[PDB]
């Protein structure tokens, strides 16, 4: 979403311009707003882009794939419902039991992705409990993604941008609708902040340096 | 068998292009052992520890 | 067919002992790697609406059972050919020198072979060939049929192979050795003596496939 990435870029420019870590007093706790906790994030992923594409699991246990041919296939958490997004954005809804002939391969590959992730990878944010009515939210798909030497950047179709850092396992989940960011630290503790309140109360250098990196990555998302 | 062998329109390179069996044994992509292996050697998210 | 009747007797004896209903099943005691079969079907193509059923054997030879009930086999040298007529009569030729009446079937064979080599996985590719096995007579596909759950392949040496679609498991029954090879859903390849499965037992999954096998051998003898 070009308009959501633009708002997030402005939001990041603002907070980074205030230099939130260069302050005598930092009251990062006052910038917290638990009401902004995200509904969806990426909890697992596998880069098979050499052959098939990028497989991933969302925190609601749904699974999706962004194939190299720029189509997408989402298996809802019931294990049967399916959504297929062509290169044109042409959405379609089917079921695994329908056993479509034109999707046999992609369906099989998605199951392989699902099986590997379930049997070999940890669920990020497993300690985050779901609020009532989160089941009604529309399920997003992975619009675009890329990896640097230090992180993977995942842009969801609801406007959210997620950045997972490889070495220390810290993660950012940015929500331009709330002008908010959720940070998962090395100890796996979750905290959600209003970006505008970080400008006004400050934060530690760990989070500030990652918000500087995030802005750079949002510019890269907007380039292509 | 009751269906005939239909080789009355046979000859050649595009005749192999019209060769479209509706049913066959397991395809090369459907090797889950090899799939899981590549995933193990490729970049992925954090494993259990 | 003498071989089918022997296989039926073996399967009847084993299944009647209810081998999965033992206090202690010791299936591994029945394994006998000396009974690995020499030949099995490693790929197949069902084009029976137009041409017939093409297949590959594990030695990389190929064959077709055409809709007119004749068969053509290409050896793994890629030139030698064997033609089996409707009454079992066998003749030998080559790709470079052949009756003109077989030209269309030869071309059809190459299409099956090229399709299999570029689209299909080889079952049992892990199994290594032993010395002297390349001296064995090449069998051909005598008959085949398809059910809801499996494809059944009856080879001219007496072997019956059953490939289950859902979980990719496969059985290779050899009446000469009174043996069964089972390829489970992880592609693990194991050969068992049927007499020892009757004595020591076997797991529920294999016991179920062996009851199915018996029903299918009964059907092969019916027609």
């Amino acid at each position: 979403v070009d308009c959501h990435l633009s708002d997030m870029l402005q939001q990041l420019h603002s907070v980074n311009a205030s230099k939130p870590s260069e302050r005598g007093l930092v009251r990062q706790e006052e910038a917290e707003d638990p009401a902004c906790i995200p509904i969806f994030w990426v909890s697992k992923w596998v880069d098979y882009s050499d052959k098939y594409g990028l497989g991933y699991q969302l925190c609601d246990n749904s699974v999706g794939v962004l194939f190299n041919d720029s189509t997408r296939l989402i298996l809802y958490n019931d294990g049967d419902s399916l959504q297929y997004i062509e290169r044109d954005g042409t959405e379609s809804y089917l079921t695994v039991s329908s056993h479509p002939n034109s999707l046999m391969k992609k369906i099989t590959l998605l199951k392989y992705f699902r099986n590997y992730m379930s049997e070999h990878l940890l669920k990020a944010g497993a300690n985050i409990t779901p609020r009532e009515g989160d089941e009604l939210a529309r399920l997003p798909y992975l619009r675009t993604w890329f990896r640097t030497r230090s992180a993977i950047i995942l842009h969801l179709s609801n406007g959210s941008v997620q950045i997972n850092f490889f070495q220390d396992h810290t993660k950012l989940i940015l929500c331009p609708l709330m002008a908010a960011v959720t940070y998962i630290d090395e100890k796996r503790d979750f905290r959600t902040y209003r970006l505008s309140l970080l400008e006004e109360y400050g934060c530690c250098k760990e989070l500030a340096s990652r918000l500087r990196y995030a802005r750079t990555m949002v510019d890269k998302l907007l380039s292509s | 068998g009751s269906k005939p062998i239909d080789v009355f329109d046979f000859p050649d390179e595009e005749t192999y292009e019209t060769f479209d069996p509706p049913l066959h044994s397991t395809a090369i992509y459907a090797d889950e052992e090899e799939f899981s292996k590549h995933c193990g050697l490729s970049l992925s998210s954090t494993p259990p520890g």
